[PDB]
């Protein structure tokens, strides 16, 4: 079927400038082309349609443009009440298709993660469990890579990380990081270290501890 | 040709415009010195007593000089000791002189003989409804006939179109709608569609099944599909409009099809394959449906009354549109540059001599129109000017004269530029 | 009168291979004028179109995403503004939250006006309260971590809501139908332990409120 593929997952903006989102489709569907905007929590509201009419009550702030299969999207003079996700929609033939979203990330000077590392304890040691857990706070960009090497040993297995969204205070990301093992494996090794790369540091940040030190 | 073309539309319009500007001017004893015609650097003159005639290089304007216009000379041929009311005709002079021969050129068309589709004049019958549109979406039937609406009673497919038009233009959304069918009038609350912007009423007319072209290459010039001939029907399927024909492709998405043809009383099985088209992936036959036209030609005098009406019905809608733009209803985009122009106006050529005819006749009442409006350095503001003076009885001070020829200068300008650079976005696309 | 507005209702957890009616009440607008849809948002992907019904005019036809014909059922209700959904053979992938639309009169259909939407979760895992450890080691960062509990959601406080700046809740992950989610804090060193810190876990699909004090460890 017709296929809208939005090649940007992600588009960083301020406040007050213009974005342009753009939308391809599969085939030629002429102009029976929607937009859609969702805020986190709410449901999508209808903008333009017939590629370039505004829906009424919309500002003039949102115009679209496009025809064929090259669709944009254009939000001129960005507010902070704009801060969501925007999907475009086909209806030129049967099954009617959406895009998979484009979410709008806020600008921001550069920040280093704080990286704080945390053993299993003793209640879960107790239980029969063994989590140690990485936090990595207030970072920007939101493009990270953690590596759990344990006494020199890569221990992809067991990872969950896990990432927010943008802070609505500090536009900044925050990740956390658990990697769980039995009682047994807990036991069988020393030094453990959440090694944190980042693109502010051509080095990467690395924080450990060594059970045998407590 | 094309390039040729606007250059003869530009320089006959402006020649039209100042030649009503001199004779109105010659009938209030005044003498003219230059006849500019455009800009630049003056291309040839020939001199003829006072009325020295000169064309230019830059062909985009036109502008002519009087005798005394606003100096402080004394003499009776000085256009300045003139009364003020007689300035005001000098003045009105050339949109009026546009307007006539806008008149004129539509009632000369007129009387010719316009080629037009025959349906625009047909009874409005509903031939054919646009798949989950307005139309069907409301309920209408094929084959229900549209009797009025808002508004506008409606009786032919141009009045229809009209009534849209001006439901468009006056930003109307819910408009009732009298429909016919079995003697049934069944009001209906249509929604009124942004027709300035493309989108319509998903209602289409009667057309007959016949085709009129062929694509050269496509699969049915191989089978052997001549133009000019009429298909009976599709697979039996019984089909009495073109329009069921097309719906018959496009749900064959590449199946085989046989066509049933009468070939002028004989029929034919023709068998095709009207595969996806690796182009959009869909259905390709590469032909063109056989359109009709009639020749109208009114007596002279209902030409010259029908032009009148229609002349009336542009000026209308373009005072329209101004107030649209100074409102904001309509965008800046839609402006016609000189560029612009000489592009529709090589369409036109390309189209014919007729329709090159009607739309110089149009671009002239434009033109017209858009020399009215009151604006310094134009020919409507010196109406403005002239007019102040006379109501105060003394002329504006001369530094605010300067001030506002300066102004309008510079505003001027900075619109052409606009407007330029406009055209070159249109050019772009 | 009263503005557009659509509720939806039958939403929740059901086991996989059951079947349930969800309902849409609509309300502010000629019911029977309007195509409705059942457009479908799963968490984190795009929006997927399940159906939409025509209008009295149109004979109520229907219009059907073809993975789906046959499995789900789209109505209106006889002599109310309500629409339904039918749905039966429930599996994993159907767990998702499903919008129910109002669409304009414009050339070919889109949707002006969207409901809440109501969530659904398919699966056969057993509710199961949650596990609370704490993770004790200038601005000194402490946490909580939530773990083996089913179904969403768990909400999380410190100090009983008197402490909110510096709080980072992370999104809950999946593992061996069990839910793992973690959450963490920023106080000054000056702050603590001096005075206590203790964090809050409700999880109100088992009736579970949880109270875990974090004291500093050896290490
Ligand atoms: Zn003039």
């Amino acid at each position: 079927d017709i296929v809208m593929t939005q090649s940007h997952k992600f588009m960083s903006t301020s406040v007050g400038d213009r974005v342009s989102i753009t939308c391809k489709a599969s085939q030629d569907v002429g102009t029976d082309v929607a937009w859609y905007q969702q805020k986190p929590g709410q449901s999508p509201k209808l903008l333009i349609y017939w590629a370039s009419i505004r829906h009424t009550g919309v500002p003039d702030r949102f115009t679209g443009s496009g025809s064929g299969t090259d669709f944009t999207l254009t939000i001129s003079n960005v507010q902070s009440e704009d801060l969501a996700d925007y999907f475009c929609q086909q209806y030129s033939s049967y099954p009617l298709t959406f895009g998979a979203g484009t979410k709008l990330e806020l600008e921001r000077a550069d920040a280093a993660p704080t990286v704080s590392i945390f053993p299993p304890s003793s209640e879960q040691l107790t239980s029969g469990g063994a989590s140690v857990v990485c936090f990595l706070n207030n970072f920007y960009p939101k493009d990270i890579n953690v590596k759990w090497k344990i006494d020199g040993s890569e221990r992809q297995n067991g990872v969950l990380n896990s990432w927010t969204d943008q802070d609505s205070k500090d536009s900044t990301y925050s990740m956390s990081s658990t990697l769980t093992l039995t009682k047994d494996e807990y036991e069988r090794h020393n030094s453990y270290t959440c090694e944190a790369t980042h693109k502010t540091s051509t080095s990467p940040i690395v924080k450990s501890f060594n059970r045998n030190e407590c | 040709m094309g390039l040729i073309a606007f250059l003869i539309l530009i320089g006959v319009l402006v020649w039209v415009h100042q030649f009503g500007h001199f004779l109105m001017a010659k009938l209030f004893r005044v003498k003219v010195e230059i006849f500019s015609i455009g800009f630049g650097p003056p291309i040839f003159r020939r001199q003829w007593g006072e009325t020295v005639y000169q064309i230019a290089a830059l062909p985009l304007g036109g502008y002519v000089k009087l005798y005394g216009e606003e100096e402080n000379v004394h003499d009776p041929r000085a256009f300045s000791t003139k009364k003020p009311w007689q300035k005001i005709l000098i003045a009105l002079g050339g949109p009026l002189f546009n307007f006539l021969f806008t008149i004129l050129v539509f009632a000369l068309v007129y009387t010719a003989g316009v080629e037009v589709p025959k349906y625009l004049k047909e009874p409005v019958v509903v031939g054919y409804v646009q798949r989950d549109s307005i139309a069907q979406k409301i309920g209408i039937k094929p084959g229900d006939k549209i009797i009025k609406i808002n508004g506008y009673e409606v009786r032919t497919w141009e009045d229809l179109r009209d009534a849209l038009i001006r439901l468009s233009l006056d930003g109307v959304k819910e408009t009732t709608l009298f429909l016919e069918r079995n003697g049934e009038v069944l009001h209906l609350t249509i929604k009124v569609p942004n027709v300035q912007k493309g989108e319509e009423l998903g209602i289409a007319p009667l057309v007959k099944p016949v085709v009129g072209g062929v694509k050269k290459g496509s699969p049915a010039d191989q089978v052997g599909i001549k133009p000019g001939d009429l298909i009976l029907e599709v697979n039996g399927k019984k089909i009495n409009t073109w329009y069921e024909l097309v719906e018959e492709v496009r749900k064959s998405q590449g199946k085989a099809i046989k066509l049933k043809i009468l070939r002028n009383g004989k029929m034919i099985e023709k068998e095709l394959i009207p595969a996806k088209d690796p182009k959009t992936g869909t259905y390709f036959i590469g032909l063109f449906p056989k359109t009709e036209t009639v020749v109208e030609k009114k007596p002279f005098g209902e030409a010259l009354a029908s032009a009148v009406n229609r002349t009336w019905e542009l000026t209308v809608l373009t005072l329209k549109t101004i107030a649209g733009l100074i409102t904001g209803k309509v965008s800046f985009q839609t402006l016609g540059g000189p560029i612009a122009i000489a592009q529709i106006a090589g369409q036109a050529a390309q189209s014919g001599f007729i329709p090159y005819l009607v739309m110089m006749a149009f671009i002239s009442l434009q033109l017209g129109i858009f020399n009215l409006i009151p604006l310094p350095i134009l020919d409507g503001g010196l109406i403005l000017l002239f007019a102040i003076e006379w109501l105060r009885g003394r002329p504006l001070p001369e530094k605010f004269k300067e001030y506002w020829q300066r102004v309008g200068l510079a505003i001027i300008i900075t619109l052409t530029i606009f407007v330029f650079i406009n055209d070159i976005l249109r050019l772009l696309r | 009168g009263s503005e557009v507005k659509l509720v939806e209702s039958g939403g929740g957890l059901v086991q996989p291979g059951g079947s349930l009616r969800l309902s849409c009440v609509t309300s502010g607008f000629t019911f029977t004028d309007y195509y409705m849809s059942w457009v479908r948002q799963p968490p984190g992907k795009a929006l997927e179109w399940l159906a939409f019904i025509r209008n009295k005019v149109n004979g109520y036809t229907t219009e059907y995403r073809a993975s789906v014909k046959g499995r789900f059922t789209i109505s209106r209700d006889s002599s109310q503004s309500i629409l339904y959904l039918q749905v039966n053979t429930l599996r994993a992938e159907d767990s998702a939250t499903y919008y129910c639309a109002r669409d304009r009169g414009g050339n070919g259909v889109y949707f002006d006006y969207w409901g809440q939407g109501t969530t659904l979760t398919v699966s056969s895992a057993k509710t199961t309260p949650p596990s609370v450890y704490p993770l004790a080691p200038s601005m000194v960062t402490l946490g909580c971590l939530v773990k083996g509990y089913f179904p969403e959601p768990v909400t999380v406080t410190w100090n009983s809501g008197s402490l909110s700046s510096g709080v980072h809740t992370f999104p809950a992950v999946l593992q061996s139908d069990l839910y793992t989610l973690s959450s963490s804090v920023t106080v000054p060193s000056s702050t603590w332990p001096s005075e206590t810190v203790t964090c809050n876990v409700a999880h109100p699909a088992s009736s579970t409120k949880v109270d875990k004090k974090i004291v500093p460890r050896d290490c």
